This record gives C-alpha cells, sequence and structure tokens, in this order.
C-alpha cells in the first residue's frame, strides 16, 4: 500500500514474559510508571499493540 | 454433566466450556461473558419430576469464539444392575503444553 499497511500489529509491553507456544491477546493498557490508568491511556500508560 | 476451566469467567479472558452430553462432548473455547442461567423450575425437586432436557442456556455471548471441538462421549454412564456398584468415575486433569 502506496500510504504503508497498518493492518499489522505487534505488542509491545506486557506483565511477564510469553509461555512457549500460549497465546495472550488480551484488550487493556499497560501499567508503567506510577499511575494505573483505567483505560485514559495518559502519561506512563502506554497502548500495549 | 461437565466441568469449566478458565480464569475469571467473562468476556475479557479466553475461557473454556466442556459440557458432557448423553452420548456426545461438545468442547469449546470462547469469551462468552458468562452462562450461568440453567433457569432452575420452582418444581425442580427430582421426587415429584425429574424431566429436565436440554437445560443448557448455554454460549450466550460470542465475540471473538470460533476454535470449536466434537467427539465421541467421554463418561459411558454404565449399571452394574444395583446401586451398591456405583460407577467410580475417576478423572485425571493435567494440562501441560496444550
Ligand atoms: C446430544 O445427544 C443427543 C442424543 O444423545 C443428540 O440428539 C444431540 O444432537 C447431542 N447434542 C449435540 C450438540 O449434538
Ligand atoms: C408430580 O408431578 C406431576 C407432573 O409432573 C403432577 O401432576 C403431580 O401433581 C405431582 N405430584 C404428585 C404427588 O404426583
Ligand atoms: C472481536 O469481536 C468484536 C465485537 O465487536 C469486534 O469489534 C472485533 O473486531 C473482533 N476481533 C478482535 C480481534 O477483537
Amino acid at each position: 500500500k502506496v500510504s504503508g499497511n497498518y493492518n499489522y500489529l505487534y505488542r509491545l509491553f506486557r506483565k511477564s514474559k510469553l509461555k512457549p507456544f500460549e497465546r495472550d491477546i488480551s484488550t487493556e493498557i499497560y501499567q508503567a510508571g506510577n499511575k494505573p490508568c483505567n483505560g485514559v491511556a495518559g502519561f506512563n500508560c502506554y497502548f500495549p499493540l | 454433566r461437565g466441568w469449566i476451566f478458565g480464569t475469571t469467567l467473562d468476556s475479557k479472558t479466553q475461557s473454556l466450556l466442556i459440557v458432557n452430553n448423553a452420548t456426545n462432548v461438545v468442547i469449546k473455547v470462547c469469551e462468552f461473558q458468562f452462562c450461568n442461567d440453567p433457569f432452575l423450575d420452582v418444581y425442580y425437586h427430582e421426587n415429584n419430576k425429574s424431566r429436565m432436557e436440554s437445560e443448557l442456556r448455554v454460549y450466550s455471548s460470542a465475540n471473538n469464539c470460533t476454535f470449536e471441538y466434537v467427539s465421541q462421549p467421554f463418561l459411558m454412564d454404565l449399571e452394574g444392575k444395583q446401586g451398591n456398584f456405583k460407577n467410580l468415575r475417576e478423572f485425571v486433569f493435567k494440562n501441560i503444553d496444550g
């Protein structure tokens, strides 16, 4: 796609390492820093995907 | 009639759904929000009437649920011609690498 393709995604941050051959798809925000966001995704609340 | 395996058992974590039939099995994986509505009758007592057929009311919702499985029945309801020799059904469940 001349404008690029954005349908192919990857998760970035998670709580711990992945077990061998186990999917961990989830829809929520990452707890980083000192602000456990409730979906606000503000500062220190990065989207995993 | 069956067993449930999973975590938090909601439409936010991948969940199992294992139910045993007369002679079948309907193991599946889904993200159903719940299915705990059997609708117990006001006269559900078996002393008067034991009639309880297809009392499932299951998989109310399925947002991302495609993985399904069916096979032959697991439990073989058998009778020793008396209740004293009850079928000591024994099962062992472990879930290493699928
Ligand atoms: C459960 O078993 C009955 C009879 O044993 C059968 O009619 C029915 O189709 C089975 N359930 C499913 C989902 O196939
Ligand atoms: C038992 O159930 C039947 C219908 O299932 C009902 O007609 C009857 O009144 C109940 N009680 C007795 C004592 O039979
Ligand atoms: C899952 O189901 C929801 C229901 O609205 C849908 O929006 C979504 O695209 C489906 N797929 C994923 C990967 O969430």
